């Protein structure tokens, strides 16, 4: 994916798995960025140079393949590096691994047509006072303080899904501040793509998300490569006046495909069947998603660990290069909640501590003081029974319950799904509200009534008008 | 009864090669209608006594560098 | 007053066993977490390829 700006080169040599050893110019040899369309077989593939020999026969890597070709296939020489074709204007279909489309036509909205490898970390004109942000949620913006364009990493299980954040995340981040919320995906399944995008079809976000996903059916070069269409898409619309946010799929593809593509080329590396090249792009690639001064870049970290591998890059890198997890158990969900996210280890380091305010000092020391103190008093005493139940089991468990299932606030992902409401949580309800009324003040709220209500805003008027 | 004595920085071949070179210091017993008895003690000080004569050489044969004197010498 | 033997005795064993079940015994389970480490080990056995099998 270069522009070719003289069809020359040469011939080409060996031809023997992966490896383009073609011999295209003597002492003119391109950049790293800059692949050689070869004319292999019918189609122009073209193969990236990793690193360049003297001679002719340098070490290239394609991505696809070549679709049957000879010895010596004729190459082509190039000018621009890496001219790909993105821009802000891809939020209306979904994506390719090379800036076309998957769905239909338009090649994913054509716009612009720069250069495909973008900035990573920069300081200078970029935000280095790192604010933070508001999602508007009773139990995601109240528990946890997110910054402003951070890397949240993701943990648990199931419960919430694809469709609560983004039928939730599509609606109240869009209204609520201006930007263009896109997505990735590397090592998805085939089947998926004709079920998830149906999704799309209840929340109206095809329009205003780029899915660039490659499935799994292509090698490691092929389905690896979706980094220059988040990053070089990504940065026509946080660097214009909007604030960009992807969102990553699995970790497998990168991980399995830089690891096993990396070690088995004939080069040593890390140990513990890892790659050398973790570092570079876990902290060059986990910093790029800062905020600046014409937009915050906020990236989803959805990776996965190796069945909580410590001894390996899994824990290190996304527990060191991530800010905060949040964790989502099967236990919020299987009792008939609408947050599956607990309270428990789902917060930041300025959320809990004092560097904050009074507000969410009080509110999470007192959450976590009465979900913490009062969680054992229903778990740990239903072994014996009921009879040495005081003010505090009647107070902690009236109040843990109500609160912990009165807080859960709907958003919008229901609002066009199911048919609830709820609009958006305040912080001003959700933090001046559980962290007075829900520890031995004013117990006229039930567990019927209480359902479904906008954090303590709408539960108020719930215990005396219903 | 007689021991073949034998250092710590002796030559590789006594403790490489007692085996065949006790045979025809112990076999005058053996094989001449008579009881005789081969004390073969401290083995792993000789059957690694090979492995140095083996990855100097530029040859790997057996584990954690070492010779094919497991199966054939054995 | 002879129900407060068997009784004390049946209800201190099993109020000893039910919270020393998971406070005593269970504690050795915590060391299964050092297994976790134990697998990484399993890495060196690797090692021993560069010497023969990657050579």
């Amino acid at each position: 994916h270069h522009h070719h700006h003289g069809m020359a080169t040469g011939k080409i040599v060996q031809v023997i798995g992966a490896v383009v050893d073609v011999e295209f110019p003597q002492d003119a040899v391109p950049r790293v960025y800059d692949a050689l369309e070869v004319q292999n077989g019918n189609e122009r593939l073209v193969l990236e140079v990793q690193q360049q020999l003297g001679g002719g026969i340098v070490r290239t890597i394609a991505m696809g393949s070549s679709d049957g070709l000879r010895r010596g296939l004729d190459v082509k020489d190039l000018e621009h590096p890496i001219e790909v074709p993105v821009g802000k204007a891809t939020l209306g279909r979904i994506m390719n691994v090379l800036g076309e489309p998957v769905d239909m036509k338009g090649e994913i909205g054509e716009e612009e047509r720069w250069a495909i490898h973008r900035a990573a970390p920069s300081y200078e004109e970029l935000s280095n006072s790192q604010e933070l942000l508001e999602t508007g949620i009773k139990v995601i913006d109240l528990m946890a303080p997110f910054a402003k364009g951070g890397k949240v990493g993701l943990f648990g299980g199931a419960g919430v899904g694809k469709t609560v954040n983004m039928m939730e995340l599509i609606r109240n981040i869009a209204i609520e501040h201006s930007g263009y919320s896109v997505f990735a995906g590397v090592g998805e399944r085939t089947r998926e793509g004709n079920d998830f995008y149906h999704e799309m079809t209840d929340s109206n976000v095809i329009d205003k998300v780029s899915l660039v996903y490659g499935q799994m059916n292509e090698p490691p070069g092929n389905r690896l490569r979706v980094a220059l269409t988040g990053l070089t898409m990504a940065e026509k619309f946080r660097d214009e006046g909007r604030d960009v946010l992807l969102f990553v799929d699995n970790i497998y593809r990168y991980t399995l495909a830089g690891t096993e593509v990396s070690a088995l080329l004939g080069r040593m590396p890390s140990a513990v069947g890892y790659q050398p090249t973790l570092a570079e792009e876990m902290g060059v690639l986990q910093e790029r998603i800062t905020s600046t001064k014409t937009g915050s870049i906020t990236s989803v970290q959805a990776v996965y660990v190796p069945a909580d591998d410590l001894t390996d890059p899994s824990p290190a890198t996304t527990f060191a290069h991530l800010d905060a997890t949040v964790v989502l158990s099967r236990q919020i969900a299987s009792l008939g909640i609408y947050p599956a996210v607990d309270p428990l280890d789902s917060t930041s380091r300025q959320l809990d501590p004092l560097v904050v305010g009074q507000e969410h000092y009080d509110t999470a020391r007192g959450v976590q003081s009465i979900l913490q103190r009062y969680q054992e008093l229903k778990d740990i005493i239903a072994i014996l029974g009921m009879d040495e139940l005081s003010e505090e089991d009647k107070l902690v468990v009236a109040r843990a319950r109500k609160i912990q299932r009165f807080l859960s606030q709907p958003f919008f992902v229901a609002e066009v799904f199911t048919g609830s409401p709820g609009k958006y949580v305040s912080l001003k309800d959700t933090i001046r509200g559980f962290k007075g009324i829900m520890e031995g003040e004013y117990d006229h709220l039930p567990e019927q009534a209480f359902y479904m209500v906008g954090s303590i805003e709408e539960a108020v008027e719930k215990a005396k008008k219903l | 009864t007689i021991v073949v004595v034998a250092t710590a920085s002796e030559s590789a071949a006594l403790q490489y090669l007692a085996p065949y070179a006790g045979a025809a210091m112990g076999e005058y017993f053996r094989d001449r209608g008579e009881d005789a008895l081969i004390i073969y003690d401290d083995l792993s000080k000789q059957a690694v006594a090979y492995r140095q004569i083996s990855l100097l050489l530029r040859r790997p044969p057996g584990r954690e560098a070492f010779p094919g004197d497991v199966f054939y010498l054995h | 007053g002879v129900v407060e033997n068997l009784a004390s005795e049946q209800a201190a064993r099993m109020v000893a066993m039910k919270a020393a079940t998971d406070n005593g015994g269970s504690l050795i389970k915590e060391l299964q977490l050092v297994y976790n480490k134990a697998r990484q080990a399993s890495i060196t056995q690797e090692l021993t390829e560069i010497v023969s099998g990657a050579a």
